[PDB]
RNA sequence: GUAGUCAUAUGCUUGUCUCAAAGAUUAAGCCAUGCAUGUCUAAGUAUAAGCAAUUUAUACAGUGAAACUGCGAAUGGCUCAUUAAAUCAGUUAUCGUUUAUUUGAUAGUUCCUUUACUACAUGGUAUAACUGUGGUAAUUCUAGAGCUAAUACAUGCUUAAAAUCUCGACCCUUUGGAAGAGAGUAUUUAUUAGAUGAUGAUUCAUAAUAACUUUUCGAAUCGCAUGGCCUUGUGCUGGCGAUGGUUCAUUCAAAUUUCUGCCCUAUCAACUUUCGAUGGUAGGAUAGUGGCCUACCAUGGUUUCAACGGGUAACGGGAAUAAGGGUUCGAUUCCGGAGAGGGAGCCUGAGAAACGGCUACCACAUCCAAGGAAGGCAGCAGGCGCGCAAAUUACCCAAUCCUAAUUCAGGGAGGUAGUGACAAUAAAUAACGAUACAGGGCCCAUUCGGGUCUUGUAAUUGGAAUGAGUACAAUGUAAAUACCUUAACGAGGUUGGA
């Protein structure tokens, strides 16, 4: 199978968790699925796969050895709060993104030509995603997780 | 010009900075502070580019916004992405306990400097003006813009203090005088460390001063560029790259691949 | 002559690889169509379930609607059109000028009414927002009704006596006791400092100093942190920040400012003086320097080192290596003045000669129930045009930069593409081999001689050649991230001469 050799590592306590770049080897096979990539790396570290984020990989001139960076975070609920809105949709956790630019310009359009009165209906009907909506879905992953 | 700029040009960011020319356009813009414009390292920098801590931009967002406080700067708490942290400074990473200088290279690049919980108490100032203010009182103030009350008067304008920062104390100052160990803080000859030799006054508008140092060089520069970094020798802090002293390319060659 | 043109010249048209260019170039042709600087809590304002969305702080939870806010919206960005001018370069500190920004700092003398100081168990208002009542061809319209805020107007004794400042005897030793010694600033001048800071430097300060100034100053903050102190309600305890003010320098600046330098020209000789040509002066502007002007006068002085002056559409020009060589850079002007119909006046403010604020005027120039009621996208694209000359009105703000209020606002930055010989590159894409079968060869300059000898199978072998699809994560446009790079899974069909 493969074999990953660990290369630079640092240690940041501030947002909790170590970077490190990944070589891994796969002289035979193709390109390392990241997801395979993921699990063979926990457990050289010793640690729940899902606190274990990896991203960005190349794959030199056809030779099978491709390197990454990832990282290690000790509690999925820190994870959770650092990581980037777009890593958590890619794991499958926080989900959608659809596309506010053209209407949010459109609202801007109408707003911008309103009083209070009516601004506060249309505000009731511009595409969701709240943030406040963002947190409550990052929440419900903290409660109904638990493990390893 | 229509206004104040406001903004800062990746290509137009200091090397100083070390910074990526491929990077981006731009560069985070030093903040009105303690340490002017070209002479200042923004945070984002310093843990971004510099510790390695901080990473993407966000990164940096997440450091100084959250409600933990991670950085410390001369034993104050900062939170803003760009603090022109400056020379002779000292910065705390709250979550390490780590403990830096903020000095140049021997080559002109920001070094950090690690630090003993010992001399992360005390930091070195220098003297920017002395005069008396309101109510017969007597004021000095240091190029870190601190602003002193009742000072010693033995202290000539062109000082250096050693600042206590635990008790925001004075302590063995030191003027710039035929015989002391200095820092240049800004030249084509900064982060050299050596023995002042003299310094000729010409008054018409710019005073120049003289050094030696370990292989005993001839340096030349103005005094707004000595910093005393010690008085008769002895340095007061531990330096970057081993002595500040820098090597011909030639003396490069022959320490690192003996040539 | 020669052909070639290593001439084009354009004139014919074909695997895989990308550091990747494309209406400044014409006129400084503008706004079709597309389009667009607002904003947040520890933090200032929200309903005792009529913002209200829960939910049961509960005398003010969140929670937000809306508003109030309070901020930027003088930033750029495209534009020489000018401009022969310091434009600009250096090259000036500015004793000559202004300063948000940022810190640092920071502020006892406000009464003393002849303390019902009332009494601060911190004032008053005023308002929205708000419920509503409306209007009108129709407004960023607006009317009239009511509301309520408040980190906004508008304030405002700072007591509990004799306020608090400032000598100090004295002892009484410290807790110092200290007697009784005496008493704030923006704005003015006017003196005195200043012998006893500083400059070369000062009439400098920062002093005072009085006066006398429709003149200031001075946290009716909010935020958690309310548990320690004694009291026991108490008195605190304010902690700590948020929210201020203060002036100084604190960068912010600019803003001057010397000191070198645009093309030619003597066929530039001379120049410049009614108010500036000069000096010098009164003032006044100027925010504040200045003939900048009011004067007032000085006659000035510039100048062949060509001055007056002329003529060069002129918008306009940073890195470093380097015996020698090697090379190269920043990146289509680092630099750096003048336009955003005409004109005018005005606008913001720390902070605009405010382009993209006005007005109003002109002009254009438009909608219309008649009435009124528009409108200036060289910050884009787009069609006309122009008409020389070039890619969809892609993707994301993934960075890294931007703004920005206590977050993670927003970033027409940036990025990502595509398109796209654009300039392109690359230069690598059916052959390797099984056998038979064999005619004799086949070539020559060949005329005949010569050379000698495989050559056809439209015969029978070769690997599970290889290509193309399939998870494959992905350096990865955290989304391009299946399109890359994998990985594999699978998988060969010009000429001449009859």
């Amino acid at each position: 199978t493969i074999v990953i050799r660990t290369k630079k590592i640092l240690v940041n306590p501030l947002l909790s968790r170590r970077q490190l770049s990944l070589d891994v080897l796969h002289p035979d096979s193709p390109t390392a699925s990241k997801e395979k990539i993921r699990e063979e790396l926990a457990k050289q570290l010793k640690v729940d796969a899902r606190n274990v984020v990896v991203y960005g990989f190349s794959t030199q001139y056809g030779g099978g050895k491709s390197t990454g960076f990832a990282l290690v975070y000790d509690n999925q609920q820190y994870l959770l709060k650092y990581e980037p809105n777009y890593r958590l949709r890619k794991v499958k956790i926080l989900g959608e993104k659809p596309n506010t630019r053209r209407s949010f310009k459109e609202l801007k359009r109408k707003i911008k030509r309103t009083s209070g009165k009516a601004i506060t209906k249309l505000l009731s009907e511009k595409k969701g995603d709240t943030w406040a909506s963002v947190q409550s879905k990052k929440s419900d992953h903290l409660k109904n997780f638990v493990a390893k | 010009a229509r206004g104040p700029k406001k903004h800062l040009k990746r290509i137009n960011a200091p090397k100083s900075w070390m910074l990526n020319k491929l990077g981006g356009i731009w560069a985070t813009r030093p903040s009105q502070g303690p340490h002017k414009l070209r002479e200042s390292l923004p945070l984002s920098v310093l843990l971004k580019e510099r510790l390695n801590y901080a990473l993407n931009g966000r990164d940096v967002t997440l450091i100084l916004n959250d409600k933990e406080q991670n950085v410390f700067v001369d034993g104050k708490v900062r939170r803003d992405k760009g603090y022109p942290t400056g020379l002779m400074d000292v910065v705390r990473i709250e979550k390490t306990d780590q403990s830096f200088r903020i000095l140049y290279d021997t080559k002109g690049r920001f070094v950090l400097k690690s630090l003993s919980k010992e001399e992360a108490k005390y930091k070195l100032l220098k003297v920017t003006a002395k005069a008396i203010g309101p109510n017969q009182i007597p004021y000095i103030v240091t190029h870190d813009s601190r602003t002193i009350r009742f000072p010693n008067p033995e202290i000539k304008i062109g000082d250096t203090l050693k600042y206590d920062l635990v008790n925001n104390k004075i302590e063995n100052f030191a003027h710039l005088e035929s015989g002391n160990v200095c820092y240049i803080q800004q030249g084509n000859n900064i982060g050299r460390v050596g023995i002042i030799q003299h310094i000729e006054k010409h008054q018409g508008s710019f005073d120049i001063c003289h050094v030696k140092d370990a292989k005993g060089n001839a340096f030349a520069t103005r005094l707004g560029n000595i910093f005393v970094l010690g008085q008769g020798k002895k340095s007061w802090i531990e330096l970057p790259s081993g002595d500040g002293v820098r090597e011909t390319i030639l003396e490069e060659r022959k320490r690192k691949f003996s040539y």
